[PDB]
């Protein structure tokens, strides 16, 4: 069934439609969704345009309110969810995330199905390509149908962030030093150009590009952040370097020298710690401007884990040795912890930091109730007088301990807090029992809970 | 009129005091910006002002220098009889890089695009008058300032507080019994439309008149168009 050149798909005809069309875009929609109502005329307009051009690309729709099992099979949780199917492959459909206009749809489809590398007839077309992007890759092949040219085109179709070019013109080769077939990466930073060395395979090309597409040391700004964190490099190293520091250039050069050893593996970033715009990042690491310059390393693999060098000697050798020890699994994760106050236990409410949390909260002889708070949190400020009154009530209790920890400046391995205030109870035991308090934040509620042995 | 009574009692800080059952659902968090790259290493502080609908306050959204610069651009552009006593202006990104920087900051925080959003509205409020309860999403039966834009209805409101008000000036939600108090440099954010695109009628709100001081505020209204991929639909409602 076809409505305005869009194929109407159901669980009964879906497999037939995927087998019939090499290039099929499928919209999973719901008739009550505002976004789907707005998309429908643009989706039909894009389908009509592709049909008028004689394109093999076809557009289709699935009503997820009637075809629930079919939508579930493709993990559809929102509407519209748009997925592109190539060669009838149902295992890896590509999600469409680009603009809502008919032209964005048509352009997205043509950009993915089109030529992996743009044919460059001359040196002016090649310069225009290199100037159009911060990084551009050009394949120099006398025969575009050669097996090396095909492996280059397979590497070109796997990379979307870098524009690719392909040339057979001898002038373009001669431009700078190319005598025979080869691949060249161009960039607007560092050496400006990298020549491919080795056998021309898809794997060797992608590994070479991955290693040389990133600049050595990057300045952290709101403009560079999306490029750094949009990237597949899940290991980063940050140098907080105040512009007021003595020998700024020399210390930055030591960081650059170390970075040469980890190209493509660890991304090197520096940031001005004196600037007010960079304050949130300093605060995220529990760092003060007086503690700068400092170096931190982070892994972004789902659980963001931080690492810090044992030595704060910021030489090219020490930065290289720290990176190697990290890669060797020889450095333990850094969990933030404030200095333990001299009077931490003097008050009815005990003060905890990362350093003493474990031996206090997990004391087998004590029933410890801990408030994990943030100093700026309004709801924590309102809870504070109730918590102080709870501490004052149980101050002389044989086994009950009331405690608090600033979770903005202290991180602990046993408990991870992402809302404030979070209240957790640690009953008197050596099996590390933890009971989360989800009741009303009243002195009455806390008493019932403590007196019930954490049950109520 | 036990409507004016409710409005005025909320303006005076009286009315509904949250039950410990409602209060136990409100928290503070470091906002990741729905994994916006910038905010992964520099998250903003977010605090829940209401649990349903979700009304949040973001801290440190603007510095005093950004605020003053915006006020300087706005002041000249600020200034049937009009009983409500206030002035307003609309700012373009080309006026100063500060306007472009705040718009981009709001996009990072909300996860919504500013490409289809309205200009940064700057409003100054004078002591007195009365601001009536209304819905920011205008009715689709009306021929207003939304069909000509072709960007759809206002999906969300981002209210920045640009001044310390000595007394008064809260933003009150009569149907919720919620009053949101001015705090210079902070912003309050809520969605005007549900996941479905239909209007959230719980978000009926009004501004309390300023009692002592001058309330400076800047609003950014996001429209539904362009947010299809940023805020997808959720099954039934």
């Amino acid at each position: 069934e076809e409505e305005d050149h869009v194929l109407v798909l159901r669980k009964s005809n879906f497999a037939e439609a995927l087998a019939a069309h090499k290039y099929l875009l499928v919209e999973f929609y719901a008739p009550w969704c505002g976004h789907c109502k707005a998309l429908a005329p643009e989706y039909a307009k894009a389908a009509g345009k592709l049909k008028a051009e004689g394109s093999e690309i076809r557009l289709a729709k699935v009503d997820a309110t009637e075809e629930s099992d079919l939508a579930q099979q493709y993990g559809v949780r929102g509407y519209p969810t748009i997925k592109f199917f190539r060669n009838g492959d149902t295992a890896s459909p590509k999600e469409y995330t680009a603009g809502r206009e008919a032209d964005d749809i048509v352009n997205w489809l043509k950009k993915r199905t089109g030529p992996a590398a743009t044919t460059l007839p001359d040196g002016a077309a090649a310069e225009s390509l290199v100037e159009s992007s911060e990084v551009a890759v050009i394949g120099f092949f006398k025969d575009v149908e050669s097996d090396s040219a095909k492996q280059f085109l397979q590497a070109a179709e796997a990379i979307d962030d870098i524009p690719f070019g392909i040339t057979s013109n001898s002038d373009v080769f001669s431009k700078y030093q190319l005598d025979k077939d080869g691949v060249v990466l161009f960039k607007k930073f560092d050496e400006g150009r990298n020549n491919f060395e080795g056998e021309v395979t898809k794997e060797n090309l992608l590994d070479f590009i991955k290693h040389n597409q990133l600049p050595l040391v990057i300045e952290f700004t709101e403009q560079t952040a999306p490029k750094i964190f949009g990237g597949e490099i899940k290991t980063h190293i940050l140098l907080f370097l105040p512009k007021s520091v003595s020998d700024y250039d020399g210390k930055l050069s030591n960081f650059k020298t170390a970075a040469e050893s980890f190209k493509g593996k660890i991304l090197f970033i520096f940031i001005d710690s004196d600037h007010t715009d960079n304050q949130r990042i300093l605060e995220f690491f529990g760092l003060k401007k007086e503690e700068c310059p400092a170096v931190r390393l982070i892994t972004l693999e789902e659980e963001m884990t931080k690492y810090k060098p044992e030595s704060e000697e910021l030489t090219a050798e020490r930065i290289t040795e720290f990176c190697h020890r990290f890669l060797e699994g020889k450095i333990k994760p850094h969990l933030m912890s404030q200095e333990l106050p001299e009077d931490w236990d003097k008050q009815p409410v005990k003060v905890l930091v990362g350093k003493n949390f474990e031996d206090v909260a997990f004391d087998e002889k004590k029933n410890v109730f801990v408030e994990f708070y943030a100093p700026w949190c309004g709801h924590c400020k309102q809870l504070a007088p109730i918590w102080d009154k709870l501490g004052e009530t149980y101050k002389d209790h044989e086994n009950i301990v009331i405690a608090k920890m600033d979770s903005t400046a202290n991180e602990v391995e046993a408990v991870k807090v992402h809302s404030f205030p979070t209240l957790k109870f640690f009953p008197a035991s050596a099996d590390r029992t933890v009971i989360d308090y989800n009741g009303e934040r009243t002195l009455d509620g806390f008493k019932k809970f403590l007196e019930s042995g954490g049950q109520d | 009129l036990p409507e004016r009574d409710v409005y005025e009692s909320l303006c005076r800080g009286e009315g509904v005091k949250l039950t410990p059952r409602r209060q136990k659902r409100l928290f503070c968090r470091y906002h990741h910006g729905n994994r916006a790259p910038q905010l992964l290493i520099a998250p903003f502080k977010e605090e829940d002002e209401w649990d349903s609908p979700h009304i949040v306050r973001y801290y440190d959204v603007m510095s005093d220098e950004e605020i003053e610069r915006i006020k300087e651009i706005a002041k000249p552009k600020l200034a049937v009889a009009s009983y409500r006593v206030s002035k307003s202006s609309w700012l373009e990104e080309d006026d100063d890089p500060v306007v472009a920087r705040v718009n981009r900051r709001m996009q990072h925080i909300t996860g919504l695009t500013v490409k289809t959003a309205e200009l940064l509205q700057v409003a100054n409020y004078g002591v007195g008058g009365q601001y009536e309860p209304h819905f920011d999403f205008s009715r689709n039966d009306e021929r207003d300032t939304f069909k000509h834009l072709g960007t759809g209805n206002r999906v969300a409101t981002f209210l920045n507080y640009m001044s310390d008000v000595e007394a008064g000036g809260a933003t009150v939600f009569p149907d919720l019994g919620a009053a949101i108090w001015p705090k210079k440099g902070t912003a309050v954010f809520w969605y005007n439309l549900l996941r479905s695109g239909e209007g959230d009628y719980r978000t009926r709100h009004a501004a309390c008149p300023v009692l002592v001081g001058c309330k400076w505020v800047s609003n950014k209204w996001f429209h539904e168009r362009g947010q299809e991929f940023l805020r997808p639909c959720g099954s039934t409602e």
